[PDB]
RNA sequence: AGCCAGGAUGUUGGCAAGCAGCCAUCAUUUAAAGAAAGCGUAAUAGCUCACUGGUCGAGUCGGCCUGCGCGGAAGAU
RNA sequence: GAUGUCGGCUCAUCACAUCCUGGGGCUGAAGUAGGUCCCAAGGGUAUGGCUGUUCGCCAUUUAAAGUGGUACGCGAGCUGGGUUUAGAACGUCGUGAGACAGUUCGGUCCCUAUCUGCCGUGGGCGCUGGAGAACUGAGGGGGGCUGCUCCUAGUACGAGA
């Protein structure tokens, strides 16, 4: 069993989606046709892995998955691409209202005591990336 | 198969090449009185002396000397005979020892 | 294996164990670190 | 030591004979006989054993837990068999018990056949298994032993005689 | 690392000449101090000096005034010239030969390298066997009187000759190690290709850059010593060996070539040779036609070969390009190391360069083709890949016939798609 | 019975008229090679414009010996003279098409009979 | 030391998924989990180490100083 | 108040740090073929061209063409090509006589074996009354090498080769 990204929006295009997850044996003209309905209220490309458990006898079922988080990053900061080592050279800072608009997205589907304990776990990213909070 | 047992015909004292295949050295070439000589018989000093058993001139044959599986070619009751395949130690009219073999 | 004076513990899987008078590492994960003493 | 001061619990049906230091016991599969060592002393005081070593013997408690061991092991094979289970991975590799006899083809240009100790049974309910039935666990497990000296598992494919129970590390072969 | 006075002599009648500036650059490789330079003209050498008798007095003289330590022939002078030279001036004589000596002797840190250095400096002596000067004279005798039996040049010339064969010895252990090495790649189905060339050519930073590996690199000559391998990446076969190899001079000691047998076995055997060329060296041509000369030497110009012009950013406004044989097969290709132009390029004439297919299969099949993923991606990859109606999955793909033969041979091949 | 440095004719059409056997094949320190015997040799006289030229190194089979054969019944087959059949070294097949002059049945083996086939007798 | 159980969220961190290499190397719900110890995978899946508890009832762990021993240890009558 | 030198021939003998053949661990050991390490000294272990050669190069072999000790084994066993006499010549050096770890042509190698040893073969006495045979066997010696082809099987293994 072999997994990799998938493009929510896009039939045939000849690069990067076939094999995503209908190779698997999915039947992708039902999956990405219920998924694509639902995606299309979702934002303009974000790329949404969810979690496969599936047939291989033409009939398949999905779960719900949140969308991403590290996508949405580089929308404000006019940069896409990546440097060799935050901390020394970053690709702009943004702001704790664009962090935390970021952090909504993991909201919805958490399971803890205080939703505050969130801030960390999203900023690891933020200071992985070059990221560094005012 | 059988194996016999006798006495090999009687050489006499034999010398080096002939009792041992000593390889003769050169007949010509210089050669000083030295062409079926024994050669060398040892080393300088360190053994200083011969070693036992070494192989030298002496009699030759006369002794006992059995050869091993031998086929059995014919064997006749009436003229008390048994002919056995190849060559057997010994002289015409000489006693011989005929057994089984014990390789076979 | 290897036969040297040196003998150690090449990993967490190695063993040391006095045979015959020989000192012998045995490793249940890499045939490699079979080792005598010697 | 710890394993000599656990006593091993003889259970009904079985009987034992202490002649000094050759120890036998009978039960409903067969009987079994040991020699202990002699920095041993193996006593009766209760439905059970006891084991501990002979003053003036350093080996003693070394001694005394082995002994225990073997003779819980006697027990034990006494009361229910030692079983010990075989397979034969291969292409047409194949085993079948003729009574006491175990013929194998395992590649080789001719058939193997082993002839079982006096106290072991065979069986094979298939052609690439064997199960093996004894009293000792010492016989048991050097006859399955012998079965596997003949083709040991080798490591590209798996392809011999192994034990059902070992894990056979697998190997890939050279690069491309 | 002393003083030296370094020597000249412009052989313009015959091919026997050579180039002052290069000289120059292995003497201060070397780390000698030249106190003086001197240049003479002849037609044919001197057989008592190799030069002069006036320009040996010269010498002399330049020495007695500078104090110099050396004195540095570029040229091969015999042991007899080197003792007479040695008699008018006391100072010590070193051959074009024996300076390379010296500098691979430097440079060696290897236990190859030390070998080869010293069987090297071993056959460079041997042949410098002239002078007995030893204590204990002439041994005097007659018939049956005691006494060694030889002469003591003979039984100098047995010593050396069993000491050489010694390290030879030594020497074909090594080669041993090294085609065990090399053997473990030859069962696999192994593209190798080996980068050589004249010294300084940017060859091994060419290697640094295409493997992100780091091997030394400098303007010192000679850098490199023995061969270092890496595993590349090449669109059409997948996995390649790329192998930095030690560099060239004009007229490399036959002796020495003869050492670097081990060293050289990875050239010998190469699927390809890539001989980097110093575009901006005014003397490119005599660089291919000594390249080529050790290349016969050795017995290894029948190999496929191919071209690579570095340094084309010394070049004035030129970009990269490759030029094409009459048979459209690559023969050259330019290129330039630090900016990185020409490296895609150069990939893709690697590409084209070794392959024995080029149809492209399409396959598909039912929900059943997991398999077929780990399959392709595991032998090279998919080519074009997508999906189409009713959950069919149309793949196309590409991977040599061995790949094609041995994946057949694994899966069911239902997919009567791929042979 | 042929050693080294003894001289063969040649019983073919390969072009070669005389051989020198250089190495009797085999095991070591073998001495002979009787009628059925590979050799090694060189060719010491050849026709000009033939398959094969003086001075080569090659293979060949002895078919006639002056020793001769001995059958088992006892009998002896000697020749006038002693020659060969060239073969390949690494095919061991006959370089030449036609044989000259009789052969013996020493050479009924599966790999001479390519040389039986084309004897003029036996 | 033995004997059962869990190793997950962002996330396929970024420039190949923990496990080519490089930089951040911090949280997290929590009894606990290193942006991951080798294996292994094209690489994921997988393998399971570190990581934490249950049951198991007398000692156990590992550094130091020393006596005596062991291996390192193959020659030519 | 002499222990004949290098190489060759003849004859060898031990060591093992094993060259081949046997046993095995690991392998970057799929198979064939190898590498490396450990055990193993029973047996076996080239022929020629060139050169005085040992070496070395080369040709062609072999299962292999092992490494060392034995006064660099072996001239009261052979030889005398080389080194190390007296004749002569070339180059070089020296005024010369001469000289040269340069080269060249030529150029006497004795010993009947007392003792130890060793290979063979006898006489004496002994072995407890003499004699003739046939034995047991304590102990000792010899011998122990290996190639190629076919079958198992074009099977196992291998994408094939
Ligand atoms: N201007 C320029 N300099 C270059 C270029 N490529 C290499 N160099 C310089 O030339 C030198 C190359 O050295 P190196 O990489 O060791 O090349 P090499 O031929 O492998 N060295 P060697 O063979 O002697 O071991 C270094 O000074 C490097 O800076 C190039 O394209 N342009
Ligand atoms: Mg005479
Ligand atoms: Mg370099
Ligand atoms: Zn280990």
């Amino acid at each position: 069993y072999v997994k990799l990204q998938v493009a929510a929006g896009m039939a045939n295009p000849s690069p990067p989606v076939g094999p995503a997850l209908g190779q698997q044996g999915v039947n992708i003209m039902e999956f990405c046709k219920a998924f694509n309905a639902k995606t299309d209220s979702i934002e303009k490309g974000l790329p949404i892995p969810v979690v496969i458990t599936v047939y291989a006898d033409r009939s398949f079922t999905f779960v719900t998955k949140t969308p991403p988080a590290a996508v949405l990053l580089k929308k404000a900061a006019g940069i896409k691409s990546g440097s060799g080592k935050p901390n020394k050279d970053k690709v702009g800072k943004i702001s704790r209202a664009q962090l935390q608009e970021i952090a909504q997205t993991k909201a919805a589907d958490m399971t803890g005591a205080d939703i505050e304990a969130m801030t960390r776990s999203i900023e690891g990213t933020a200071r992985s990336m070059g990221l560094v909070v005012e | 198969k059988v194996d016999v047992t006798g006495t090999s015909k009687g050489k006499g004292f034999a010398g080096t090449v002939k009792r041992w295949n000593f390889r003769t050295q050169d007949a010509t070439h210089g050669n000083s009185l030295s062409h079926r000589v024994p050669g060398s018989i040892g080393q300088n000093q360190t053994p200083g002396k011969v070693f036992k058993g070494k192989k030298m001139a002496g009699q030759m044959g006369n002794e006992r000397v059995t050869v091993q599986s031998l086929d059995v070619v014919r064997v006749d009751a009436e003229r008390n005979l048994l002919l056995v395949k190849g060559a057997v130690p010994g002289a015409t009219g000489s006693d011989l020892i005929v057994k089984p073999a014990v390789k076979a | 294996m290897k036969v040297r004076a040196s003998v150690k513990k090449l990993c967490r899987n190695c063993k040391i164990v006095k045979r015959d008078g020989v000192i012998r590492v045995i490793c249940s994960a890499e045939p490699k670190h079979k080792q005598r003493q010697g | 030591s710890r394993v000599a001061k656990a006593p091993v619990v003889v259970p009904a049906g079985v009987d034992v004979k202490i002649n000094g230091q050759v120890i036998t016991i009978k039960g409903k599969n067969g009987e079994l006989t040991r020699t202990l060592n002699d920095a041993v002393e193996v006593k009766h005081a209760d439905n059970t054993l006891t084991f501990g070593p002979r003053d003036g013997y350093a080996d003693g408690w070394a001694q005394a837990g082995t002994a225990r061991a073997l003779l819980n092991s006697m027990v034990i094979g006494v009361t229910e068999g030692f079983t010990k289970k075989l397979q034969l991975v291969g292409v047409g590799y194949r085993a079948a018990v003729k009574g006491n006899v175990i013929n194998l083809s395992l590649g080789f240009s001719h058939p193997v056949d082993h002839q079982l100790p006096a106290g072991i049974t065979a069986e094979c309910p298939t052609q690439t298994e064997i199960v093996l039935k004894g009293a000792d666990k010492q016989v048991i497990g050097q006859v399955a032993a012998d079965l596997r000296a003949y083709r040991r598992p080798e490591p590209y494919k798996g392809k011999g005689v192994r034990y059902a129970d070992e894990v056979v590390r697998t190997k890939e072969a050279k690069k491309k | 690392g002393e003083q030296a006075v370094l020597v000249h002599i412009y052989f313009a009648q015959d091919k026997d000449m050579e180039d002052l500036q290069e000289f120059e650059s292995l003497v201060s490789s070397a780390g000698v101090e030249a106190l003086q330079v001197i240049t003479g003209s002849r037609k044919a050498p001197h057989p008592k000096y190799f030069v002069g008798e006036g320009k040996a007095v010269e010498i002399a003289e330049a020495v007695k005034a500078t104090g110099a330590s050396v004195v540095l022939f570029d040229h091969a002078l015999s042991p007899a010239q080197e003792r007479n030279l040695e008699r008018l001036c006391e100072c010590r004589v070193i051959d074009r030969t024996g300076l390379i000596l010296d500098i691979f002797a430097q440079r060696a840190r290897t236990h190859e390298g030390k070998l080869q250095v010293e069987l090297a400096q071993l056959r460079h002596l041997a042949t410098r066997l002239v002078r007995g000067w030893t204590h204990l004279e002439r041994q005097k005798g007659g018939i049956g009187l005691r006494g060694p039996g030889e002469t003591q040049l003979e039984t100098d010339r047995r010593l050396l000759r069993n000491r050489i064969v010694q390290i030879q010895s030594r020497l074909e252990r090594v080669e041993k190690q090294r085609e065990q090495g090399r053997q473990s790649r030859i069962k696999a189905d192994v593209p190798t290709v080996s980068l050589v060339g004249y010294t300084n050519a940017g060859k091994s930073t060419l290697f640094n850059r295409i493997t992100e590996a780091r091997v030394y690199a400098a303007d010192q000559l000679f850098a490199t010593l023995d061969p270092t391998l890496r595993r590349i990446d090449v669109a059409d076969v997948g996995e390649t060996v790329l192998a930095d190899t030690v560099g060239f001079i004009r007229h490399l000691p036959h002796d020495l070539v003869a050492a670097f047998k081990a060293t050289l076995q990875e050239t010998r055997q190469a699927t390809l040779l890539l001989h980097v060329i110093d575009a901006a060296d005014v003397r490119v041509q005599e660089n291919i036609e000594a390249v080529n000369t050790v290349l016969e030497e050795i017995d290894a110009h029948e190999i496929p070969t191919l071209l690579v012009m570095n340094k084309i950013d010394m070049l004035e406004d030129f970009e990269p390009r490759i030029d094409r044989d009459e048979e459209n097969k690559p023969n050259r290709v330019w290129l330039s190391a630090q900016t990185g132009a020409g490296i895609p390029q150069l990939f893709q004439a690697l590409t084209e360069r070794l392959s024995g297919e080029v149809a492209q299969h399409t396959l598909r099949l039912p929900p059943q083709e997991g398999r077929l993923r780990s399959r392709f991606y595991q032998l090279q990859a998919i080519e074009k890949e997508w999906m189409e109606e009713d959950g069919s999955v149309s793949l196309q793909v590409r991977m040599p016939i061995v790949d094609w033969r041995r994946l057949c041979k694994q899966e069911p091949a239902l997919i009567d798609y791929l042979i | 019975m042929i050693q080294e440095q003894t001289m063969l004719n040649v019983a073919d059409n390969s072009g070669a008229r005389r051989v020198m056997c250089i190495k009797v094949l085999g095991g070591s320190h073998r001495r002979y090679a009787g009628v059925g015997d590979i050799i090694k040799i060189t060719i010491k006289e050849a026709i000009p414009r033939g398959k094969v030229k003086k001075g080569d190194v090659l293979k060949a089979v002895v078919v006639r010996t002056k020793k001769g054969v001995r059958r088992p019944d006892g009998s002896v087959i000697r020749f006038d003279g002693n020659a060969c059949v060239l073969l390949n070294n690494n095919s061991e097949q006959p370089i030449g098409t036609r044989i000259f002059g009789p052969v013996t049945r020493e050479l009924r083996s599966e790999k001479f009979m390519k040389i039986i086939s084309l004897a003029p007798e036996v």
